[PDB]
């Protein structure tokens, strides 16, 4: 039941050999199978839906620490315990090519960081090229996103929009790619990266 | 809105302490880049009264009209000795002291306004002007009669607008509308009977010069 | 002076609320909201009820589906 | 909103966002966040007793946002009688930023709609919930035995409605059994489970529903589920629905509609 | 209710503060946006009192008064110089001084009630007249016997209603009522015996002026 | 309870101070409408000592006393000037000033009671009898003998209980029970050595005047 | 109390409830709120300290209330020692407010039964829960296995009880391992699983249950399940009881109560 | 920015007060160890003003320039006697007593610039060069015409520039950039007319030295 | 400790806990609590900055204690460009107990490593995990149809490696994507899903996973998974890792394990 | 020492109790 | 203390299909159902 509201799902990609919704319920819950295996983040806009899709690099936003002196911990790093990474990510997906039905495919970490192990279920069919690659990257993504900083933003810049991507100099190190998580936009606006 | 129109005694009035309170500010980065955001409601005066009311009989007048007031029912008007004269206390005030505007020929209206400034003045529209001072002067001549002040409005509405180029001096003494800050009104009077006295200044009594919204 | 209330009753008011109203995977870290998929067509069974909300699939997927209709029974010969 | 951001660069911005408010009933409240009342784009917003509360929630959606705007109550822009009626519950309510130094620039910082709604003796409180969170409450198209026809003459429904129904005016103010006249002794009981919209009134066009249509002395004494939004005076005009007990038989017999019946029965 | 009348001495009295206490203000938006709030009923006086006591023996009578309400109970006497005259300090109160109505013909009962303010003034019935200052007044002649007090309700009625077209006019002593706001009393009355002291000024005796429901 | 018998000199109250505490309060609404609840305890008179204790010798015979009660053991008696006399301080005590209630032929015992206010007088038992201090008088004539006072108990029993309307009159001085707010004790002693002292007066040690609770 | 509530709009109200205390001793304090001690209903209730805390927490039984009074602990209306043996615990306390102005009405503003107890070294504190908390706790009612005759002389059991129950006193006290006499070689491991209600000493027929019961010299040395609460003297009377395995033939063996065996042996 | 050029005057600078606010601390755990944040570009200086008013036609005069900048629009020039003078209070400035710099050929431009310190000087740009106190100077002689200054940015250009070996000095009165700290502005003005009084000062009126970001 | 007990019970203690702390890397920073730098066993502590223990939380490994030592950070003593690299992750710091009064009582207050870690433009803040919670971590031992050999090699997979595996320079520093010389074309695609040891640089064999090895002029362009940690140079050596799917087809071409497979692909 | 207990432990310890100890649809709101 | 509430376990076992589950492993005396691995196909002697 949504409005007829404009989605941009330009950033979107993906493939889905098929999906079956019994009940429908929000649309987001509906398509939140959808954003982890295909990799989106669902965002709005001023009344239209921004499915801005993970790591589809729409744009990168390049701001200056020293620039951004409004508060004096803006080189606080929300940094990971990197203490949770599943060696093994086994993934329970329909395989359309093996009779439309549900196989586990392991996603294997990099090298030998591991914490643990976290199996991962998916309604979504996917294909057998498509399975052990998604999960894999998964996995790859989430060591980077481990790493994280937290900011200030003055109210002059009004570009940063909560789920972009960013590219905020360290000041102490080279720009590092981040993605705005949320931003209190106003006055002071804090930005999650 | 019309209001309720009850006046402040100078003498009350006299003795009085006041602050101005400005709205803008916001500023941005430690950098250096400072950035002024405005809301509007700026320069607004508070003023602390009830001194000079002498005998505590005349106290209990000032006491009646918070009364009349009953927490300040709609706006209070208060005279300010300072905002008076147009021009500088000692002086005479005058149509000429205060430039109003210049006419573009269907300019009926002008508002009386005062302008704190010269490279950006704030200005303050009167909302009362007090009777009888209003002198309205054309470019060509002072204006006898014609213009039509409202009371209420603050606004002086010439039948005949005045015609391109032409330049309206007007002056008149202030009256500005306050609504007391607090609903309790702090009393001072030192007794009478036979240790008899009536002090001769209540303690300060919030009350607020206020831009009313429209 | 009197008994409970904010002791416990109240504690437990002041807390849930801001909990119950406020703002809206390990690996993960971020815990961004994803929905885990379920096991969904697999295994999929014939239920009797049609009760049950229709499948409604939006892509190509193998259901078992719900009877529904089903004409009674053909009594040919049992025995 | 560029040039806003230009203004905040500058330094000389002056915020003059219009909470722009459009309620269920599709009233309009300017509410400028400016104390000087600004006509941008030829709405007036009012200066009185705006709602502040700028910053609020914030996010992008990914997280529905709730802008939680207490405002002063005034009784000229809002009325509690109307909050209770509802008419300002659902109120989408779009907070456009625009700065008095330049009404041209106008960027709405979000759409909002309010969901959740306070009420205090002079004053109240607004949760501005986005559009996601409506839009994310569960339908869950259930089908079932019952027809799912439901309101009659919907898209699925197909119904051809029509002579059935009727339209008449109360004769007697009872609330929720108010007795009308108008209504022939065969329209009752066809109007049973139906609707009520009352043309007539503050209603206009807003019907309780009939929870039983019974046949009376002086016309058709009808009772509402529930009492009607607003007291609704003698004689106000009512449009009589039928209602169907979506029923598979009752469809059938009111109106067969089989290419539309959406009651599946059997199992 | 009934109450109770209990007499504080207006010795004491005379040691005792006086501040106005006025409600319903809770205004609105502070964007120069006023709203009235309306608490009904206001106007009551906050008092400071014990520094009239003069001596031991007096403080003894007080501390001993205001252990007989134990706590405030119900109402208690106060002679309150302000509201005592209806005229002035120096003028004597007088019948026709305060205006309690018109009588219409069936209007047998006036409570005495005191006008405050002119325009909008706020008139405040009076618990107790003081005994033997109550004179009432009619317009053709002050009336004297048929009026009927009731000195805890503070109406007067007249036996045989006044007829439409005649003012009645009472003017009498305010006995207010007054409820004590802090049960706890400081004591100074500086230890007596060989130093033979006594203190004048017992400190933080706080009451306010009642409104009685009645 | 039988308590710790430990006498306050008076030398060392004097110059010390007091308030006086109520606890019947717990009113209601705004309307004007007031309900007192009383939970009891009321009217303690709390003390603030150490005053008068001369030469640091002195302060240490007080401080031995507070050693003495160690914590304040059970209670601590206090003797009070301003209860002392059943009448007016310069004025004699007397069995005639207090009235004690009357017999009703079977009321052997009357507790020694002093009530505080005449309309509803609060009755403050006396604990501690003076002794010595303590005349009985019989409606028809003093006592010498006869009534067997419970010095702690503050009880006066009569071995032939007082005939059917005889009053008993009884005045005594008054001892109270107190027990000291604070464990830890304020000194003020003033060096002495060469540059001789000893602190006159030691800081306020609070003490309580306590009913206490059976 | 409904005069009370009279004395409530007059305003010439004195409070002196009184929280009157039953436990399963069922010895009363009165407790009263009122510093003067005022005998209520036939009831003497001293000023003991009341228990008096922060707020008041009432729902009319469809929220069960526990009332955390935090009252001084005073000597004699409350024992340690007892408070651990838990004959304090259970304590049920009726809180019936009375008025110090009008003795005569006195109505219960609540019933409610202390639950969580908490001590310090000068003063407790304790929750005084609803009795729909109490029973809100679930038996279950689960039947399997085992005979139901379970502890002797139930009335659904409908035991015989009679013969088997016998009279011991202790020979010597161990705490768990008190060796006791006049129980004969023949009762030991017929007791076991037994209580051994002590008539004696602060028990006063409340007794352990005997975990293990072994014959002796000196007589049977009893082993307990946990130490008898209280010391207990040698010498002090009591009771022993068989016990009941409950095992189908045990059950079968000891009292054969086939009319009253809720056991399921074969499935 | 371009910012505002507004004048404070002397006479009101002459009752400002002047305090030093440095920063750049922030120090590392207090077992001894210490770590030197650097917050960068500090050394702004704290003010207090309206105290030099004298009179209040001069209070009104500040107040409306106050008004003019409607809250510290952009910057607002300051008159500085402590850095007026690159010299001493009792010693003339010269281009000579403070170095701008060394011409290296290619050295067209130089801002003014105060040195603080000796051996690790901090030199602050001075954004505006008080007119006509501005001299240039250069090592073989004092330098006249094609130095090109410009006065918002305090930036002298010489149009050929100076070849390596000729040093640049030059000292001229530091017109500073300030930002007022509050809005609120406190007024302390004594009621004129019949009372003809005024006041020399006006107390809290706090502006901060801004480091204006370019 | 016992004698550290013994200190405090003279009174005559003075703290010298030196929190030695020995990263991933295994280098060893000594952290002492103690101002005046103590040399407890040869190591030498020093205050540097040490970080900062205040609220305890001791359980004994019931709960694994987290202790946030934040403590301002220590250019010297850590690095934040190794905390992004993570040499400083996975620390394992012990936290001994020692006197200034006497260093040869060291008794170890508690063994930790340092599990979550969060920074601040000057400060750190840590949390120093007992080791039961990194092991309380779930591997699950989960059996399915790939090759559970994983990393080949290792004790249970028995894997022969040896030949396949090659070692080469970095000819561009592409970051994910570099590209290396010294790797033949039959090399490529073996290394695919390998790993990329660089034994050249601040890595010194920590090699990032290879996503895709696919051959290309001037040597094989390796895209590894994630970009290196540390900013590798061209030239840096490494070691090229086989990489098996562990598909049962890949393990069989690869190498045939039949007798340590780890797979149970066909049913 | 040691940290954190005041931080995470004892910060559940806290909010844990009024809750555990504590007085016991959508449609329905009232709950 | 932390606990892990009694789970059903090894009571009514079923031999499972899916090869997703993990082994159960077992350290002590316990009978598993377990999982049916590498049936090989089937013997169809007589379709019908």
């Amino acid at each position: 039941g949504l409005i007829s509201a404009d989605i941009d799902t330009s950033r979107a990609y993906g493939q889905a050999d098929g999906y079956a919704a019994p009940a429908p319920l929000g649309l987001g819950d509906y398509a939140q199978p959808f954003e982890v295996a295909l990799g989106l983040q669902t965002t709005e806009t001023g009344g239209a839906l921004v499915i801005e899709a993970k790591p589809a690099a729409p744009l990168a936003a390049d701001v200056i620490e020293a620039d951004l002196v409004d508060t004096p911990a803006i080189y606080t790093l929300t940094r990971g315990a990197l203490e949770d990474t599943p060696a093994a990510a086994i993934v329970r997906f329909r395989d359309g090519l093996s009779d439309y039905e549900i196989t586990a495919a392991r996603a294997r970490i990099g090298a030998g960081k591991e914490g643990g192990s976290a199996t991962a279920d998916l309604a979504l069919v996917l294909d057998g090229d498509r399975g052990n690659a998604a999960a894999e990257m998964v996995l790859r993504a989430a060591l980077t996103s481990r790493e994280s900083l937290s900011v200030t933003l003055p109210r002059s810049a009004t570009t940063l929009r909560p789920g972009s991507l960013v590219e905020v100099t360290l000041g102490t190190e080279a720009r590092r790619l981040f993605l705005v998580d949320r931003v209190v936009d106003g006055q002071a606006r804090e930005v999650t990266l | 809105m019309q209001f309720i129109d009850v006046e402040f005694p100078r003498d009350i009035a006299a003795g009085c302490q006041a602050v101005l309170t400005r709205r803008d500010e916001v500023v941005t980065l430690a950098s250096g880049r400072e950035e002024v955001n405005s809301r509007w409601a700026d320069t607004r005066r508070s003023w602390d009264a009830g001194l000079g009311v002498r005998d505590e009989a005349d106290l209990a007048q000032v006491v009646a009209l918070f009364e009349e007031v009953r927490g300040r029912l709609y706006a209070f008007r208060f005279r300010d000795w300072l905002d008076w004269r147009t021009a500088a206390t000692r002086a005479p005030i005058t149509a000429t002291d205060q430039p109003l505007g210049l006419g573009d020929g269907s300019r009926t209206a002008f508002q009386v306004v005062k302008v704190y400034g010269a490279v950006n003045p704030y200005t303050r529209p009167l909302s009362l002007p007090h009777p009888g001072t209003v002198r309205v002067a054309l470019d060509g001549v002072t204006q006898p009669s014609g213009w039509t002040l409202t009371a209420p409005g603050g606004v002086i509405t010439f039948d005949t607008p005045p015609a391109l180029g032409v330049t309206v001096t007007a002056g008149c003494s202030f009256d500005v509308p306050v609504r007391f800050s607090d609903p309790e009104l702090a009393v001072q009077w030192a007794y009478f009977r036979e240790g008899q006295a009536g002090l001769a200044q209540a303690p300060s009594i919030p009350l607020i010069e206020v831009r009313l919204d429209p | 002076a009197t008994v409970l209330l904010a002791a416990a009753g109240g504690a437990i008011g002041t807390s849930l609320g801001g909990a119950l109203f406020g703002i809206s995977a390990r690996l993960s870290g971020g815990g961004t909201i994803k929905q885990t998929g379920p096991r969904l067509d697999s295994l999929e069974v014939m239920v009797s009820q049609e009760g049950t909300p229709l499948a409604d699939i939006s892509g190509r997927v193998a259901v078992a589906g719900t009877v529904i209709w089903a004409t009674k029974l053909e009594e040919i010969a049992r025995t | 909103m560029t040039d806003y951001t230009d203004h905040l660069a500058t330094g000389c911005t002056t915020l003059a966002r219009c909470y722009i408010l459009t309620r269920r009933d599709g009233v309009v409240m300017g509410f400028t966040d400016h104390d000087r009342d600004i006509d941008l784009d030829g709405t007036r917003c009012a200066a009185g007793a705006a709602l502040d509360a700028s910053t609020a929630a914030r996010s992008l959606g990914i997280t529905p946002d709730d802008m939680d705007a207490g405002g002063a109550l005034s009784a000229d822009a809002i009325t509690e009688a109307d909050l209770r009626a509802g008419r300002y519950d659902g109120a989408q309510v779009e907070v456009w930023e625009v700065n008095w130094t330049d009404p041209a620039v106008r960027g709405r910082l979000g759409v909002y709609t309010i969901g959740q709604v306070e009420r205090g003796p002079l004053a109240f409180r607004a949760e501005l919930r986005t559009r996601p969170a409506l839009w994310n409450r569960p339908e869950g198209r259930i089908h079932t035995a019952l027809c799912d026809v439901d309101r009659l003459g919907d898209h699925r429904c197909k119904l051809a409605l029509g002579p059935w129904q009727s339209a008449a005016t109360v004769i007697e103010a009872d609330g929720a059994d108010l007795i009308v006249s108008g209504l022939d002794e065969t329209a009752s009981n066809i109007f049973d489970r139906g609707v009520l919209d009352w043309t007539g009134g503050a209603n206009a066009g807003t019907g309780s529903d009939i929870r039983v249509a019974r046949p009376v002395a002086g016309g058709v004494r009808v009772s509402l589920w529930s009492a009607p939004p607003f007291p609704i005076t003698a004689g106000d005009t009512a449009n009589a629905t039928v209602g169907c007990d979506r029923t598979a038989d009752t469809c059938r017999n009111r109106f067969d509609n089989l290419a539309n019946f959406r009651g599946f029965p059997l199992m």
